RNA sequence: GGCCAGAACCAGCCCUACUGCAUUAUCCUGUCGGGGAUCAAAAUCCGGCGGGCAACGAAGUGCAAGAAUCUUGGGUCUUGG
RNA sequence: UCGAACCACCUAGUAGCUGGUUCACAUCGAAGUUUCCCUCAGGAUAGCUGGUGCUAGUAGAAGUAUUGUGCGGUAAAGCAA
RNA sequence: UUAGGGAUAUGUGGCGUCAAAACUUAUGGGCUCAUUCUCGAUACGUGAAAAGGGUGUUGGUGGAUACAGUUGGACCCAACCGAAUCCACCGGCCCCGAAAAUGGAUGACGCUUAAGCCCAAUUAGUGAUUGCCCAUUAUUCCUUUGGUAAGGGCGGAAACAAAUGGAGAAAGUGUAGCCCUUCCGAUGUAGAUGUGGCCUGGAGGUUAGGACGAAGCUUAUGGCGUGAGCCUAAGAUGGACCGGCCUCUAGUGCAGAUCUUGGUUGGCGUA
RNA sequence: CGACGUCGCUUUUUGAUCCUUCGAUGUCGGCUCUUCCUAACCUAGCGCCGCAGAAGACGCUAAGGGUUGGAUUGUUCACCCACUGACAGGGAACGUGAGCUGGGUUUAGACCGUCGUGAGACAGGUUGGUUUUACCCUACUUAGCUGGAAAUUGCGAGAAAAAGAUUAUCCGUGCAAAGCGGACGUCGGGUCGCUUGGGCCUGGCGAGCGGUGGGUAGUACAUGGUACGCUCAUCACC
RNA sequence: AUCGAAUCGCCACCUACAAGACUGGAGCUUGCUCCCUCGAAGGCGCCAAGUAUAUUCAUGAUCACAAGACA
């Protein structure tokens, strides 16, 4: 499936006053599924770092940046999530994907899985292809193979759905009951 | 079961020939119960006449002694005050079977009732059923697509055999005795499905030329 | 709320169907119109047949 | 016939098939160098420079007003004729 | 019939307590709180509610904002006051 | 959050059967195996569990060693061999910790290429942003009813016999509502009020019925009214009174007060 | 085994609360009887020990079975005597009063102590003091009648059966083989339509396998009563 | 024999078996190559006993349980 995440970039100020006549103009890199989320993360970091609230604020752009064409790659991303038992938890994992915005989904996937940690919770630090010398983890590295080659065994191969049947006979094709 | 004098009277003064209902037999063995039980209890409901076969060879996930002792602590449960009237908790594999598309089934209505007894549940293939036409199988309910071949099974036979099944060699004995017999037939036989086919090639040489174009053309020739 | 099954009740006492074991057979005796000293032993010769007086 | 039923059209509604504007550069290409991995390559990856439209069945990105008339959509025993 | 007999009457004795309380539809629709009471299973009394309306139908409108201008000592913070 | 209905959409909750929906959806990714209160699927619901522990598996954080570490030979110590190891800590799921009295409960079955847990989609790297199922909710259509209701018409326009277009048209609170168009509300205990709202005995008026059958009584006698009820039909019922309308009037409407009186009745052909 | 601390479980103790019951749910103990629980006393296995042996401690799986006789007390409880493999703890409306018992507690009589001027009071002592009803419904215990698979109906057709001109058109044997072994004939009539030496009914003769009855001989078996040989009569297949 | 019914795919080629970490067969190089019947059909049945030279179909009047049904 395509990506559920969309890579978005914010970009955004405190409305010009008299104390600051030119405010700061800031540039924010996010992962959010529609731009009104990304706008939200936007000015929450906004307000834990620059202390500038979205009710005195400008939001100068807020556009997609599009994905790369699709190639096999091993993007290092760096996350962190939050847990009241440990607080803040920072890791740097590695992955197998064909865009920045796959590689994004499937570390927010890992984490809710292996941390149990939803989407409001994670901050994504860093995103970025890396090279094959570069990987250090074997489950990722065992990809760059140049004769990397397996079967596939235990697959559960269904029909197409018009096709598919309730009842058919032990040794054909023949739908008794479809 | 036996048929009155008064019905085999009226099928003598009516002359009709043998008649026998549309019946699905559908082969068990190998099949995840919970979910072949589900499918069964669809189709009952939705009018099927369903005659299942080999249910001794049902499986279950796990292993035999979890289920084995998931068996003994349903029959535990009793009614205490008088054991008769208590559940009944029946042994053969194919009881076990109606059981479970009893309870996926609602048996206190008729309509439930009705559903319930248009199954028929077999241990191995009893010889009525042999030769009644070709089995079928539940492709969602089979354990080589449910189950990850890791993973323990039990089979139903088995397990039944220690909580208190006492016909599971006969069951074996019989079905030994019927493969031997439909795989003699079988070895037999095989010059009448050897010369239908040698018919069917020499045949494209003989029909007509346009005819054997619109054969190959939908992939039969 | 409830009489259970196994407590006492008046009822129907005997008459019932049982099954003993191991009831050793001591003389398996021949008609005593073939053979009427039935009861006579070697080592009472007394001549008898099996039924008392 | 004040009964049952099927097709026709009429009006009103209710579902659909038919899509344009803007945006895209952390992108697209070619080349030099590095770096990589090979039996030798290639690729993933990093820079400098030169070109650019990934291109309308490119993008699952923002907004879409596209007269079921042209080009006879479906439903109305959910309406009335 | 006795820790005050029986009969008739005063006597339908009184009861803040228990029980009961007979047709339909329609427009509206609560309170268990305030104060006083030998008051605490009850009442008066405001509130809530219905009915009747009166007055020149936006007049003296607001369980809400904004702006301006007042009021405060709880959450926090402090013991280096 | 509620007038009587239809259609179309939803809310909460769901789509393996029970049970409508993925006839067990995807051309989504991970995690988990749990043997006698039988792992888990328990928002509220604490409606059942903690400290502590695990060399079960799956992830992170920070360090150290590497021609290592482990074996084998020899001579606690160094040398062979040909790879990656080791130490500390923190998560996820699972497991131990976890003993009660009728047989029993993720609701039951069952489920483990989940039908469990976390996350994420709507037919899927294809070309765009509504998968599907259930309300007395929403939208819309028809009907009823009531408004603090909003408007229009009401000086009969003309013409028109039967044999062979019609009917109505009231200046009106309330009726079979004067008629038509339009908009909005509609549940409700205690309680209030209204009703050209229903019903009963009697009186003043009025208008009728009855020996060709009054009252009363009977009903798979239908019709009308949202309803109280009204009316007709039949009696193989009855035998002399009585209906409608306006007004007046009261000992005026019963399901139950261990209610009163009378009769009946299961227990019972029983003790 | 476990101080100082600390985290729990249990409802076999008391307490806290006042939700249910005041036009009444019979309130102690015992007797009797059944069942359940396991935190296991004995009994079955198994670890561990400051386990040599013997006797024992601790722990694990396991509630199938068993767990007593008495003195004092209304007592539950307690204590002692004695037996024993052991004399484990509990629940079931503090199980069980239309099952009993009524010693106790809790009326009215009466005595004592203390208290009160007194009538009287005292979880202080004492003695005496009515324990009602089942024939109803379920439950249980036995005891009878009797439908019924569309669990009463549909005509709604499913065999833990056979294996073929579509079960018709023979019977054995064989593997749903290859084959092999057997089968009462004959002469007429009548009736209907896969035309195949047709199906069906029926008559006259002659066989065969038989049933029944009579006669007659040996023999078996418990030995009165059946069977077997031979021979007649009759019936059936026909 | 009441009895008019609802059901609408037949088979003497499916009506045998087993495996889905792999059953068409080989080679060694163990995931590739080669060979084959090329690994994605149980057979028929759907109106001339067969793909042609044909042939009665009405008025059962335009839907209605097929007004018939032994394939
Ligand atoms: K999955
Ligand atoms: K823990
Ligand atoms: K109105
Ligand atoms: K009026
Ligand atoms: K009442
Ligand atoms: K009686
Ligand atoms: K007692
Ligand atoms: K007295
Ligand atoms: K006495
Ligand atoms: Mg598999
Ligand atoms: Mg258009
Ligand atoms: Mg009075
Ligand atoms: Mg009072
Ligand atoms: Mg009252
Ligand atoms: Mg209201
Ligand atoms: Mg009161
Ligand atoms: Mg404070
Ligand atoms: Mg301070
Ligand atoms: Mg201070
Ligand atoms: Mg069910
Ligand atoms: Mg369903
Ligand atoms: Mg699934
Ligand atoms: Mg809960
Ligand atoms: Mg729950
Ligand atoms: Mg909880
Ligand atoms: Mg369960
Ligand atoms: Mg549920
Ligand atoms: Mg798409
Ligand atoms: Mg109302
Ligand atoms: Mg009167
Ligand atoms: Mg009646
Ligand atoms: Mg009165
Ligand atoms: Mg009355
Ligand atoms: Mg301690
Ligand atoms: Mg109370
Ligand atoms: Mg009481
Ligand atoms: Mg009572
Ligand atoms: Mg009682
Ligand atoms: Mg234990
Ligand atoms: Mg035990
Ligand atoms: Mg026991
Ligand atoms: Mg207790
Ligand atoms: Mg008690
Ligand atoms: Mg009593
Ligand atoms: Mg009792
Ligand atoms: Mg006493
Ligand atoms: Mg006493
Ligand atoms: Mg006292
Ligand atoms: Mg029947
Ligand atoms: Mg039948
Ligand atoms: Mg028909
Ligand atoms: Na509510
Ligand atoms: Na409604
Ligand atoms: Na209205
Ligand atoms: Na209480
Ligand atoms: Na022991």
């Amino acid at each position: 499936v395509k990506p559920h995440l969309r890579h978005y970039q914010v970009v955004g100020r405190e409305s010009p006053s008299e104390k600051n006549p030119e405010p700061t103009v800031y540039k924010f890199e996010v992962f959010a599924p529609n731009f009104v989320v990304a706008k939200s993360r936007f000015w929450r970091m906004m307000r834990v770092k620059n202390k500038v609230k979205a009710t005195h604020g400008d939001v100068l752009s807020c556009k997609v940046v599009k994905d790369a064409k699709l190639v096999a790659r091993n993007y290092l991303v760096d996350i962190a999530y939050y847990s009241q038992r440990c607080g803040y938890t920072r890791m740097v994992k590695e992955f197998r994907d064909v865009s920045k915005t796959g590689a994004v989904s499937q570390a927010y996937h890992d984490l809710a899985s292996r941390h149990r940690a939803r989407y409001h919770n994670i901050e994504v630090l860093n995103v970025k292809s890396i090279p094959d010398h570069e990987v250090k983890h074997l489950s990722i590295a065992q990809y760059h193979a140049p004769n990397l080659s397996f079967p596939l065994l235990q697959r559960r191969t269904k029909a197409t759905r018009k096709d598919r049947a309730i009842f058919v006979k032990k040794n054909t094709k023949r739908a008794v009951v479809a | 079961a036996f048929p009155s004098r008064k019905d085999a009277f009226r099928a003598q003064r009516k002359g009709a020939k043998k008649h026998r209902p549309e019946i699905i037999v559908i082969d068990l063995k190998d099949h995840v119960l919970g979910r072949a039980a589900a499918v069964v209890a669809k189709q009952l409901l939705l009018g099927k006449k369903i005659t299942v076969v080999r249910c001794e060879q049902l499986n279950i996930a796990g292993t035999e002694i979890r289920n084995k002792i998931k068996y003994l602590q349903y029959l535990r449960k009793r009614k205490l005050t008088n054991p008769t009237k208590g559940p009944f908790h029946h042994r053969a594999p194919s009881d076990v079977f109606v059981r479970t598309v009893r309870s996926m089934l609602p048996r206190y209505t008729k309509r439930g009732m009705k559903a319930l007894n248009s199954l028929v549940a077999y241990e191995g293939i009893p010889p009525n059923v042999v030769r009644t036409g070709g089995r079928v199988v539940i492709p969602r309910a089979q354990r080589h697509v449910c189950y990850r071949s890791e993973r323990p099974y039990t089979v139903l036979g088995n397990m039944c055999k220690h909580v208190g099944w006492k016909y599971s060699d006969v069951v074996a004995n019989l079905e030994k005795a019927r493969v031997e017999k439909a795989s003699r037939h079988h070895e037999k036989q095989a010059k009448l499905r050897d010369a239908w086919k040698s018919a069917r090639k020499e045949a494209l040489a003989k029909m007509p030329k346009h005819n054997v174009e619109v054969l190959k053309k939908f992939g039969y020739a | 709320a409830r009489v259970m099954y196994t407590v006492a009740r008046a009822g129907q006492h005997g008459y019932h169907h049982r099954t003993q074991l191991n009831k050793k057979i001591y003389q398996i005796g021949r008609s005593v119109a073939v053979e009427p000293n039935q009861a006579t032993t070697t080592y009472d010769l007394t001549a008898k047949t099996i039924t008392p007086m």
